[PDB]
């Protein structure tokens, strides 16, 4: 994460410190190209396309 | 003297009392010390996630 400039970091059911330190079974990290204009559409609770 | 088996439903009443208070104690108090809504599950998410 230090190689980039994170514009938004919101952790649900998990804390930003824990998501760096806790252990579990499996990590899934999905990435794509996303403009900062449609940040509001990128949420679990939204009616955006 | 010989018979204290299942047919004796006065002995079975003793067993009922014993099982009754045993299950009131252990089963109920322990299984209700487990999980409630779902996510908390055990502790309260003190560090494990939250």
């Amino acid at each position: 994460l230090s190689l980039f400039s994170v514009n938004d970091f919101t952790c649900s059911q998990i804390s930003p410190a824990a998501i760096a330190s806790n252990c579990y079974s499996s990590l899934i990290l999905d990435y794509f190209s996303y403009p900062l204009s449609m940040k509001s559409d990128l949420s679990v609770s939204s009616a955006g396309p | 003297q010989t018979g204290f088996t299942t047919t004796n439903e006065a002995f079975q009443k003793v067993q009922d009392a014993v099982n009754n208070n045993a299950q009131a104690l252990s089963k109920l108090a322990s299984e209700l010390s487990n999980t409630f809504g779902a996510i908390s599950a055990s502790i309260g998410d003190i560090i494990q996630r939250l």
